[PDB]
């Protein structure tokens, strides 16, 4: 259910001390040495919620990587009362 | 754009007002009457037009079937909320609307029963032709109206519950259901009003002699 | 629309990081002093980009003052409120933004006093064109940084209270007020950065020639 596309071959090449805010949101290829990396961690991709006053399970939402995302209304109890994550429903990738 | 409205009329039986039955509910009747009272002339609600509570974005041209209702879908991509809306008065879009009181005919009434009535509403170009007092007959639909007063009547009254069979539902703590009465009254929309002579069988004569073949 | 940008260089004094004085804050300077250490080129939010949180609607270049401002006209007939809103970093607009600090020259130090130092902000073209171990002559204004390391510091703290003399009240029952801190250090904003030799008087030789007359 999903395809990530890998773009190969991209022409321009910068370092890393010649990045300027005119890169930004903008496809860069630089080089460099890797130091550390993380632990690779669980981010969240298809969010699933339950409501406390009724119970039931909202059906899943996307996650976009630049902000968290919440929710607003039930569907089932037409209210907007505390939702919840519940780990068990909810669909996740990786993150380094 | 402009509102047509239909109106059939020398349908081939006239029904009278006890004949009226279940079975006929959505469909096109004819039925005479007497009628009692009428109605100012007041405006309803046919094409809304609302705005979502915080796209605050206008939207028009929202049908409305009977009772008042409230749009679902917003297209404005802002909100992730349904059912919050409000409507604005000024910009909706409203019809022609009386209500008329009619009762069971003199020679119509059976032998020891009191006269039952009926109200008729009438749209449009039909408003204000029937007036206190005259034997009209009415072509519309047989429609159905929601009642609150059958709430104490013997018999069991049908309800409306919400079925939840494909909802996944957890016990995390922190169980209420809303069910609606089915109760209604049977009533009349007349595309077409006629009024019968209240016998058996205007002022200026050259509009009088006019009507004269 | 391009950012543009003066450099003001070849003033006719230059002057030691012990010299400047709260006179000459807002004002056009040369200083001179060795780069110990230089940071990585940032972007600085020069023309922001809002939306009013309940009338969802994009506003930009919204010119920032140093530390971050967010607007109150909201000229948008949706709202009744100024103060809340939100950023979006996206259609934001930005700068290069670098911050140096440089150390007082080993001559310029005085008999028992040890080197002090100064935080410098280079933008625009300005930027890496100073180096960790060069002596660097800055033209451009003393400004001033808000600073809450003076909390401990002996002597008054000027506080900035807010003035209530034209507002009337009542006392009809259900007194909080606001004061802010009004303590700095002296930064410097160079617009122009060349580099003294670190002696007391580019690997191609075609290059290198190039520069001779
Ligand atoms: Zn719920
Ligand atoms: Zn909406
Ligand atoms: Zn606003």
């Amino acid at each position: 259910s999903e395809i990530h596309v890998r773009i190969s071959d991209f022409p321009t090449i910068y370092s890393l001390r010649e990045l300027r805010e005119s890169n930004l949101s903008s496809l860069v290829r630089v080089t460099g040495v890797v130091t550390r990396r993380t632990g690779v961690f669980p981010q969240l991709k298809y969010v699933k919620f339950n409501c406390l006053k009724c119970g039931s399970i909202l059906g899943p939402f996307f996650q976009d990587s630049n902000e968290e995302i919440r929710i607003s209304f039930c569907t089932n109890c037409k209210s907007k009362g505390p939702f919840r994550v519940n780990g068990e429903k909810t669909v996740y990738r990786n993150y380094q | 754009e402009r509102v047509f409205q239909i109106s059939f009329f020398n349908l081939p039986t006239v029904h009278r007002i006890r004949d009226i039955r279940s079975e006929k509910i959505g469909s096109l009747l004819s039925i005479s009457g007497t009628v009692t009272r009428t109605s100012e002339v007041r405006p309803e609600l046919y094409k809304a037009s609302f705005t979502c509570d915080m796209c605050r974005a206008i939207v028009d041209n929202v049908e409305q079937s009977f009772k008042y209702t409230e749009p679902t879908f917003c297209p404005n991509p802002s909100c992730e909320n349904r059912a919050f809306w409000t409507l604005n008065v000024t910009r909706s879009r409203f019809l022609d609307w009386q209500k008329v009181r009619i009762q069971e005919n003199a020679n119509e009434i059976p032998t020891g029963s009191m006269p039952r009535t009926l109200d008729v509403i009438l749209r449009g170009d039909s408003v204000e032709r029937a007036k206190p007092g005259d034997r009209c007959k009415f072509t519309g639909v047989e429609i159905v109206v929601p009642d609150v007063t059958q709430l104490g009547l013997p018999g069991v009254k049908p309800s409306s519950t919400l079925d939840t069979r494909g909802i996944s539902k957890t016990t995390e703590g922190l169980r209420s259901l809303g069910v609606r009465d089915l109760t209604y009254k049977i009533s009349f929309l007349a595309c077409h009003v006629i009024s019968i002579g209240s016998n058996i069988g205007e002022r200026d004569q050259e509009v009088f002699l006019n009507s004269l073949s």
